[PDB]
């Protein structure tokens, strides 16, 4: 592969990249810098948190947005020469972005790919956007949600809505805190050292969603139906119970780490009934899920339930829970950057060159 | 875009691919 798209996708806590055309990311790698916490100069992913007990690690991007642009920089240096092994200038690069990106943000990232990686062309994509392009789909209304945020996303013929967004600071990486407190409040000694890591696989080998809450907390009550065990590499055993499906209804019941914000499927009601009123059949029709937080068992069916009952008797819900969706997003873009409709889309280094930063804003 | 071209990304990418499985 030269000469050919790159496709890059920066989650908060997640870096997805790889080569257009590709059924997935072939590098997929924790979004983390860090630096010597004092005094080579730079650590970038699994290797600054191999080392972290010697560095300073930050997140560049929280909340989905970009926020320390150096820090950026290095992740994108240590995708294109450390994990994919190219050279930047002779491929066309598509990037994606958070919904309600602010447009200095997307510029000032136009502006660093040409200027200091000198890519010939590129293209900024929103992430829900791909996700739903993923699925085959051109409108509807997406779910995504990763290690930082949620979105709901209502999209119209390939466009997003943006007075429609609705966005909820609540993932993956406070489920995994939500957790971790639960099972030592039990007598269970978590830390960070490597516990902060054990708890997230717990998390996703283990939690599911409650098609009923209050009824499934009965029958982990009454019986042992929904006990299930895993053992640390230490040795001792452990078991959980409710626990496996608690941790999940926090997207349901933000009450639960005492966020006084609405779950996901009011959110997500509440974006549709942001529409216009003639698309709303198309979009219920048409949830797509994105995310690796969308990942848990029994999710798909509950927000069919919760929708269900807060939309009208008459309207036809749908639920599409992609069973690659943990990648739907950098999967969506992989699929863009190589249809042939779609090469002359690209900003060109000359377009750029002409106009400026600002040669990235289109509007329709 | 903004024009008679938007439509056709549009057809193209409903209509589905085939990705190169690693
Ligand atoms: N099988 C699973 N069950 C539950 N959660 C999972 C599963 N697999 C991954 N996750 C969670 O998904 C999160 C990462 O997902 P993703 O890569 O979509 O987010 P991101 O793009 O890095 O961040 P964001 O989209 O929030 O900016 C992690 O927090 C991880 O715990
Ligand atoms: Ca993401």
């Amino acid at each position: 592969d030269e000469t050919t798209a790159l496709v890059c996708d920066n989650g908060s806590g997640l870096v997805k990249a790889g080569f257009a055309g590709d059924d997935a990311p072939r590098a997929v790698f924790p979004s983390i810098v860090g630096r010597p916490r004092h005094q080579k100069d730079s650590y970038v992913g699994d290797e600054a948190q191999s080392k972290r007990g010697i560095l300073t690690l930050k997140y560049p991007i929280e909340h989905g947005i970009i926020t320390n642009w150096d820090d950026m920089e290095k992740i994108w240096h240590h995708t294109f020469y450390n994990e994919l092994r190219v050279a930047p200038e002779e491929h066309p690069t598509l990037l994606t972005e958070a919904p309600l990106n602010p447009k200095a943000n997307r510029e000032k990232m136009t502006q660093i790919m040409f200027e200091t990686f000198n890519v010939p062309a590129m293209y900024v994509a929103i992430q829900a956007v791909l996700s739903l392009y993923a699925s085959g789909r051109t409108t509807g209304i997406v779910l995504d949600s990763g290690d930082g945020v949620t979105h709901n996303v209502p999209i119209y013929e390939g466009y997003a809505l943006p007075h429609a967004i609705m966005r909820l600071d609540l993932a993956g990486r406070d489920l995994t805190d939500y957790l971790m407190k639960i099972l030592t409040e039990r007598g269970y000694s978590f830390v960070t050292t490597a516990e902060r890591e054990i708890v997230r696989d717990i998390k996703e080998k283990l939690c599911y969603v409650a098609l009923d809450f209050e009824n499934e907390m009965a029958t982990a009550a009454s019986s042992s139906s929904l006990e299930k065990s895993y053992e640390l590499p230490d040795g001792q055993v452990i078991t959980i119970g409710n626990e496996r499906f608690r941790c999940p209804e926090t997207l349901f019941q933000p009450s639960f780490i005492g966020m006084e914000s609405a779950g996901i499927h009011e959110t997500t009601y509440n974006s549709i009934m942001k529409c216009d009123i003639d698309i709303r059949k198309d979009l219920y029709a048409n949830n797509v899920m994105s995310g690796g937080t969308t990942m848990y068992p029994g999710i798909a069916d509950r927000m069919q339930k919760e929708i269900t009952a807060l939309a009208p008797s008459t309207m036809k819900i749908k639920i599409i829970a992609p069973p690659e969706r943990k990648y739907s997003v950098w999967i969506g873009g992989s699929i863009l950057a190589s249809l042939s409709t779609f090469q002359q889309m690209w900003i060109t280094k000359q377009e750029y060159d002409e106009a400026g930063p600002s040669i990235v804003h289109r509007k329709c | 875009s903004c024009n008679e071209d938007h439509s056709k990304l549009m057809e193209q990418i409903r209509q589905g691919v085939k990705l190169k499985s690693a």
